[PDB]
RNA sequence: UAAGGUGAUAUGAACCGUUAUAACCGGCGAUUUCCGAAUGGGGAAACCCAGUGUGUUUCGACACACUAUCAUUAACUGAAUCCAUAGGUUAAUGAGGCGAACCGGGGGAACUGAAACAUCUAAGUACCCCGAGGAAAAGAAAUCAACCGAGAUUCCCCCAGUAGCGGCGAGCGAACGGGGAGCAGCCCAGAGCCUGAAUCAGUGUGUGUGUUAGUGGAAGCGUCUGGAAAGGCGCGCGAUACAGGGUGACAGCCCCGUACACAAAAAUGCACAUGCUGUGAGCUCGAUGAGUAGGGCGGGACACGUGGUAUCCUGUCUGAAUAUGGGGGGACCAUCCUCCAAGGCUAAAUACUCCUGACUGACCGAUAGUGAACCAGUACCGUGAGGGAAAGGCGAAAAGAAC
RNA sequence: CGAAGGUGUGCUGUGAGGCAUGCUGGAGGUAUCAGAAGUGCGAAUGCUGACAUAAGUAACGAUAAAGCGGGUGAAAAGCCCGCUCGCCGGAAGACCAAGGGUUCCUGUCCAACGUUAAUCGGGGCAGGGUGAGUCGACCCCUAAGGCGAGGCCGAAAGGCGUAGUCGAUGGGAAACAGGUUAAUAUUCCUGUACUUGGUGUUACUGCGAAGGGGGGACGGAGAAGGCUAUGUUGGCCGGGCG
RNA sequence: UACGGUGCUGAAGCAACAAAUGCCCUGCUUCCAGGAAAAGCCUCUAAGCAUCAGGUAACAUCAAAUCGUACCCCAAACCGA
């Protein structure tokens, strides 16, 4: 019964990001997600001998609170709510707008 | 793999019971050195063990 | 008579060391770790099955564990057994 | 432990008063005496540790039902 | 100067150790009470 | 139940897993080193040393089980001593130890007050000891009452700071009676008839309802400031859901939830329903708890300090009647009333919280609140019993500052 | 479009106080009228923390003592190497017990610790290091003493104590010399030994204890005599001729 | 020659004297204050067993487990902050 899963395309609420939109990345049990392209920081990488890495000013994307995040509908072109219900005895995801499964 | 293992007798099981173990103490041998370069391999092998006792306990008198 | 389990959980590791080298190049010794409570015989009857060679004799040890400090946490390191065992002349070890 | 076996007298604490009225913590301790006691039905001497009255006890009842009793109890003797 | 403190791991474990501790009444309430505060060292036993 | 996982400081490595034996959650199992009642013997706890038997051996040794004490019962055996008994060896069953408070019993202070102090008080408190239960204890009138009557025990409010007690000081302090909570009565002292009649406990089965994982669970956009909107200004919608928490500032409509509606393969509590095992109900005839009641001496308990002191208990010495009898009605006697001691059992209303869950607070908010918001009963101190701290906050996000 | 808090300013009330506002601060505050209080601190040789003073003052822990050259280093009175000097030598040397518990050795670092400096350290970090039939413990035996089946005694708790069982600081089998590690050695290696158990043997033939006996098994002081450890001298061997 | 050391090599290796508080000595002499215990060890038999076991005899083989072993130890490492 998570909402928001790996592979989903999002649109962004809130923040600096807001309105962008990309693939989710991966999801964190902290309850943030890592979106493709949306949350970007300039970390300075240390250099460090082993490990063959040179060290930089690498743009890396940052976490994103899942709430503020949302899925978005391609059909109505709008960011939309998330509902759960059994189609075949398989518990399925759909758009509290329009009413259509997830897919 | 519990359920592959259930369909033996105990003969059978004992066998593969001390080739787990012969296994075991091998990749040991080898993580001590620089040779083993995957670890995972050790925490299988001592699980795959564990069910084998479990499933041996199962046979006689359970 | 020991049993085969039982041999195969005796024997913890080989012992690299300067020490433990010299003792494998000149006197024909081996220095492993073992279990702290694997005896002498025990040792040996493993080394002959688990490295298929004729042992002259096993003297053993028990190293005590370091005191350390992981930052401010002081903690202790397991104590363990050590064991030299001295194979037949001619005896060469992989 | 000071205990007749019949009865199951043991030591009680009181008081001495003074004349003064001055309490101070006291036992009493009963009569107890160590005696044989012939048994008819068993033909032997049952020795007992017991007060002067357990001894009237016994005299009254019949030693053969003081010891029924007292293994009812659960005692030796 | 001798100070009070002689140490000798045998006395000590006779004196105040575990079992001599077990081996009375109120050593064993002393055990308890220790047990109740929460003591990591129950006893002096190394 | 799942698309994410392999606990944390704490990353990384090597890996697993994605529609179902990855991971996670719950039931029932398996494993469960050593010390510890510790129990084969010993011991400076976490160690030392056995015995016996059954199996195996590559014959060097391995494995695994049993071996405490006491009580009780049974079997065999068995002295002085003829029989016996004591004793002895086996076998079975139970116990042992730990644990907050509450409960019953065995013992039991002093400081203090009395403006000193001894009776008295503090106080049957503190404490020590034994025992038990989820509660305990008590309990079915040899009770009150007053010539009317009540009808076992327990607890709450009155009665009443009254009556009393009291170096008649300091202080202690009822009862009767009334209002409530809750209410339940039974058996043996013994034999006849009838024979399985109510009730209780253990134990299976069935039903209901919890508990131990869970499932679904409404409705919002635009614009301005701004680092960021949940804020402002607009216009909407849900509400058996405006509890609460989070989300880059304050969100009913972003998320988790909340109301509401549903859920258990398995285990299990409680109700009834039912089978089995033990238990005996109703009827007639009786019987009706002796070193006991009373008494003397000494103490103690009763609000009651021996006093004019009833009543209860008994260390000590005595010692009835036994229903045509006996107990009590606050010295004692007479009359009347009222009850039936010297054998037991018994739910409820009552007491407490080590612990579990939920919710609340004109409670604290880091010198407060637990000693302890933090790896605290830790560090440290002490031979030991024991004592015993300090120490919270970057940021929204490490973006923790390459060069 | 900036809350509390902090810090200035101005105004204002008879006072405790109040109002406004600049800066800081970055999220809470709260009128009014009522309500309740952990409601107001300068003192209590009050408590806790912080920071002063004396003061850059006293002191830097035995009056055994240092000097130079070279090295390393960012830097050398203090570290390493060298040559002199000085101190102990029935100890200030060597080996153990007890007690400690890694302080040992190697590399590395110098914030803190070291009464200064520190490249050094018993400091930090990492790694390494403790080898036993004959040493010691364990083990067999017991002393003082402890525990103590039954037992005797005791309100309870418990006390004493028999049989027993524990308890060294005492009794009880066995190893020496040389060589070796950065760090262990009667433990490793080299050589040369010993012990007491089993098991199997052939040979023989009275073995057998919870019992009997012997032994173990024992004081102080004194006196010598015989010895060795060890030392001195000579001889010998090697080197030397200032 | 990594200036730490490593490998090869190696003469003589006798005598006298002196000499312990150490050994013979758990001895001897003496004194009164009159000087552990038990086991190991040797030996004697009893119940027993009886031509078996057990004993001693050499010889062969196996065995000796476990724990400690670093370092300080009149001290900078123990008791004294």
């Amino acid at each position: 019964a998570a909402k928001i899963r790996r592979d989903d395309e999002v649109i962004v609420l809130t923040g600096k990001d807001k309105g962008k939109r990309g693939k989710v990345k991966n999801v964190l049990s902290s309850g943030k997600v890592i979106v493709e392209g949306i949350n970007l920081v300039k970390k300075h990488q240390k250099p460090v001998p082993a490990l063959n890495q040179p060290g930089g000013i690498v743009e890396k994307e940052a976490a994103i609170q899942v709430s503020n995040v949302a899925i978005f509908n391609a059909a109505t072109g709008k960011a939309d709510r998330v509902g759960f219900r059994f189609e075949d005895g398989k518990k399925v995801r759909f758009f509290k707008s329009n009413s259509e499964t997830i897919k | 793999k519990a359920k592959e293992l259930r369909e033996k007798s105990v003969e059978e099981l004992n066998t593969e019971l001390l080739n787990l173990l012969r296994e075991q103490f091998n990749l040991r041998m080898q993580a001590a050195s620089g040779q083993l370069q995957q670890s995972h391999l050790l925490k299988q092998v001592r699980r795959d063990v564990a069910r084998v006792k479990t499933l041996l306990n199962e046979k006689a008198g359970a | 008579m020991i049993r085969e389990e039982r041999l195969l959980k005796v024997l913890r590791a080989p012992h690299v060391s300067e020490k433990a080298s010299t003792a494998m190049e000149k006197s024909n010794t081996i220095v492993l770790k073992v279990a702290k409570d694997a005896t002498k015989a025990e040792i040996k009857a493993a080394v002959q099955k688990l490295f298929e060679v004729e042992v002259e004799v096993v003297n053993t040890l028990v190293v005590k564990g370091k005191v350390k400090r992981h930052g401010q946490r002081i903690g202790r390191r397991s104590d363990w057994k050590k064991a030299y065992v001295t194979l037949k002349e001619g005896q060469n070890l992989d | 432990s000071r205990v007749c076996q019949v009865t199951g007298k043991r030591p009680v604490t009181g008081n001495n008063r003074s004349h003064a009225l001055n309490a101070t913590k006291r036992r009493f301790l009963p009569n107890l005496h160590s005696h044989r006691f012939w048994v008819e039905s068993e033909k032997r001497f049952v020795t007992l540790r017991v007060s002067a009255k357990g001894m009237r006890v016994i005299d009254k009842k019949g030693i053969d039902t003081v010891l029924a009793e007292l293994r009812a109890r659960g005692e030796k003797y | 100067m001798k100070r009070t403190f002689q140490p000798s791991v045998l006395k000590r474990n006779r004196s105040h150790g575990f079992r001599a501790r077990m081996a009375t009444k109120n050593g064993r309430q002393v055990l308890a009470r220790r047990r109740a505060k929460g003591r990591a060292r129950l006893t002096v036993s190394k």
